[PDB]
């Protein structure tokens, strides 16, 4: 009944022939060829002969592919036919949802599961993501991930269902695998109910369950054909993204685009690699012809906005990400965007604003990045919050170690911030990243020493400091007065030479200067 | 996601006070 | 290959493995409209497979969510469409749909390359049709018209070939008869090949075949079911237009409304036979809930304009018989609307313009003729409109309104007796038929014109008269009454009506004049 | 298709002179 799907009903199970036969036949070769005056033509003369329910259900979805779902719900409502086909009520309740008759469409689904095989999904599972659909419009967001989950536990085979509930992050990262693991993978295929189960785990997130999901990716790998595939391609650059190995990412990235160009689910990853590579001329290239050819996608004003990172035009890349957040208010790499730029241009509750925005899209990127914020507020209570927050969620990203770090070290906490800078060190050498940044971290790892007195492994890191970025100031003045406390003026007079040359107006500089002046 | 960089201590007063702990 | 269809490549032919359980699930998806899965589903078996089948199936779904150029691509790809002809019909679809048009005809060939039975189009069939289609769009009108009777004539089933034959009048009323009286049936169905043939003929010219048309009538009647088919109460309907039975019309037209209110070929019929008893009323409720729920569709704007009509507010009404024949330059029945209100305007050649580009679009019937022979009349040229009018009488003999331009052509050359024969005819006509009889007031005084003329008096009272009643207020016709009354020498009868003219019109120049001798 | 009336002949300032010649 509602446990078959619409194959059940296709003209082809005739093959396990009358005139009836012969234009079922017909419809339906129209309908897959999409030479609809051809459909309806047949499918009106069907019906009026049979009146059976199936040609009506075939009938309303040619009307349906025309767009003409009125005439589609209004043939399907006009005979009780949503009450004698489980394939009609279906239907039917496609078409007032595509009519948005929100009210409508329930009356014809119920509130509830009512209902509590052929190779299809389920049309009782087909109901409940219509269910869902609906709820969703009704802005009632509890009882349509409810309706969604339903229709995964009915057919696991309801992917249009899954997809809902994970691109519109209607679900926790745990939420998210407890779901894949308890599926009935049966409604699949009780043998190789292995295949779908990790083909599932490929959408969920990276960094929870990292056990499931290399057993999942390495079984998928051995299948010959899917190295090929966009998901699983997709899901090995978002792993080799949180290990912060972005020339890997993007030799996938880049292979996809090549490989698939109309798929664009793959730019906002193989953007932000390109800003960390800082490619310049790539982030022109394919922005400009992404405002060239998708003008209505937020992804494309995404791409403008951090080409204008690039190139530290913060005015404009704040332009562009407030263009591409307002366009899709759900698209969660363009609040990042949104709030780095602010971080940039000084504006803190801004910053934060956009950040906790982002944060309810997506990951322990944003606490990070919140973290880090009222760190430069001075706020250690919160920045501490959210990076443990972060470090719950993922603790190997040479990012965030850095960032307790300078807590531990504001607290006072010498040795607990020396063993952050150091494991931040260590796994920085693992990653593929650009290293004039992570100078700052082997600063931070000299300042530590420095307030434990124990100066000639300051004096070490802290050269290894600029060494990495050349032209700084407070590393020379760092220096500097690490040499006053091991007492040779000289060096540091040397030091606070370079780093005046540097900012001649410091005032830490200077009155650090007269000091070693003997 | 983009990224941003690492928070960079920096030199401070109190830090050129706490020299002139030389006392 | 190009001789079969989809129904081959069906997952479902299983009935007569994990890539089977992908694509049950991929066809189901696509099936089901939810295209998010199937794209999903599709996209994996295609990985594993590389078939050019999945390759096919995969570019269905992309095509459902209307991303042509990303189907187009991957049937582009591996050099798809040279290995699959479903994968060859499919891109050149989408070719169509982006409007690359020699991109399209680069994978058709500009004519059929081509030159057992599976159940469904012959994907040979399909693609002469979307040669078709490209030379619509490069207005090669003649190799449209080849190219998609080429379509037909390879399966019987490519209706959509058929509708546009028929749509863009791209066939004269004979052609269209010779085209589906030589069709090949047997490639929908040997055996009952009649069934599908008498569909067909209803479609056609309800004039010129009457007899073959008849029986395919009776036949499909006699299909139990069908007699509440909207096809074939349609070939009734127009048929019964065509004899001006238009209570009888509007009988079926209405019924046709209940049971299928969505039903939008119904409404030229059931316009014009409302205009026609003048029902201003049912024209307005219709006009305005079709422009609510059809503002994108020519019909709806020939409604408007068509109440405008029964109205008589002709300007408005020409601009709604513009936007609709704008809307859609293939749509007779806003031409003759257009060109109607020209004609009340007095704009004599912009009239016949619209009703020479309507008799294109109505060819083989003997209405366009007619209108071109009154508006001619008009103008003068009695050789041309008798042309006109001598050419619908060969088409069709039994409309009082061609009797009656026929006659007032007799009595505009001195044939008083031919042209009292065909007023007289007309007539007779009109009492068999269900028209509005008032207009018909014109046709009676114009019998007691020709009568006047043959200096029969009484005749001409007795037909004048008749002409008077059927139109309360009429000043040429009392003016002519009385020329009358003073020919049988009673000038005190004259006067009398003589009066009613110049209360009616004050002003006309020979109503005074007739008074002026009228002073016994 | 739309129909219309049927054309009307008129009386003309010539009938009005064929008749004067009663003479």
């Amino acid at each position: 009944n509602s446990q078959l799907s619409t194959l059940t009903i296709s003209p082809m199970t005739y093959l396990a022939l009358s005139r009836e036969d012969y234009l079922r036949l017909w419809r339906h070769d129209a309908l897959m060829q999409q030479q609809y005056k051809c459909a309806a033509f047949v499918g009106e003369k069907v019906l009026d002969i049979t009146g059976n329910p199936n040609d009506a259900f075939w009938l309303a979805q040619v009307y349906c592919c025309t767009g003409d779902y009125a005439r589609a719900k209004c043939l399907l409502t006009k005979e009780d036919l949503y009450n004698r086909s489980s394939a009609c009520r279906y239907l039917a309740a496609f078409c007032l949802v595509k009519l948005y008759d929100w009210q409508g469409a329930l009356n014809l689904l119920g509130e509830t599961n009512p209902f509590r095989q052929d190779g299809g999904i389920k049309l009782e599972a087909s109901m409940c993501y219509l269910r869902g659909q609906v709820y969703t419009n009704l802005s009632n967001f509890d009882r349509a991930k409810e309706c969604y989950k339903e229709a995964l536990m009915v057919d696991a085979k309801c992917y249009e269902a899954f997809d809902q509930l994970v691109s519109n992050h209607l679900l926790t990262a745990d939420e998210e695998w407890d779901l894949v693991l308890k599926l009935n993978y049966s409604t699949y295929s009780k043998e190789d109910a292995a295949f779908l189960r990790s083909l599932y785990m490929l959408k969920l997130n990276k960094t929870s369950h990292e056990d499931e999901l290399r057993r999942a990716e390495d079984y998928l790998s051995s299948i010959n054909g899917l190295e090929k595939s966009s998901d699983l391609l997709l899901c090995k650059a978002d792993t080799l993204f949180v290990r912060s190995r972005f020339i890997d990412v993007l030799a996938i990235t880049t292979k996809i685009l090549e490989i698939d160009p109309y798929n664009l689910d793959v730019y906002p990853l193989h953007l932000a690699s390109l800003h960390e590579s800082g490619e310049k001329n790539k982030l022109y290239l394919i922005s400009n012809d992404l405002v060239d050819r998708h003008p209505e996608k937020a992804v494309t004003w995404l791409a403008v906005g951090i080409y204008y990172l690039c190139v530290n035009k913060i005015s404009e890349a704040r332009r562009y990400f407030s263009k591409s957040s307002t366009m899709d208010p759900q698209f969660g790499p363009a609040w990042i965007g949104f709030a780095h730029s602010f971080a940039i241009e000084g504006e803190h509750d801004q910053a934060i604003s956009a950040y906790t925005t982002a944060a309810r899209l997506f990951t322990h990127l944003p606490y990070l990045f919140l973290g880090m914020q009222h760190m430069q507020l001075g706020n250690i209570l919160l920045a501490n919050e959210y990076l443990q927050s972060s470090y719950a969620l993922f603790q190997y990203d040479p990012l965030l170690l850095n960032e307790l770090g300078v807590v531990a070290f504001n607290k006072s906490d010498m040795q607990t911030a020396i063993n952050h800078f150091q494991n931040a060190l260590l796994l920085v050498k693992k990653t593929q990243s650009n290293e004039k940044p992570w100078a700052a971290t082997w600063a931070n790892l000299g300042h530590a020493y420095r307030k434990l007195k124990m100066y000639d492994a300051a004096i070490d890191a802290l050269n290894q400091g600029l060494l990495l970025s050349t032209n700084d100031a407070n590393v020379h003045t760092a220096i500097a007065l690490v040499y006053l406390h091991k007492k040779i003026p000289g060096l540091a007079i040397t030091h606070l030479h370079e780093s005046l040359a540097i900012s001649p107006n410091e005032i830490m500089a200077s009155d650090l200067l007269k000091r070693a002046l003997e | 996601m983009l990224r941003r960089n690492p928070t960079a201590i920096q030199i401070t007063a109190e830090d050129v006070l706490a020299y002139d702990e030389e006392k």
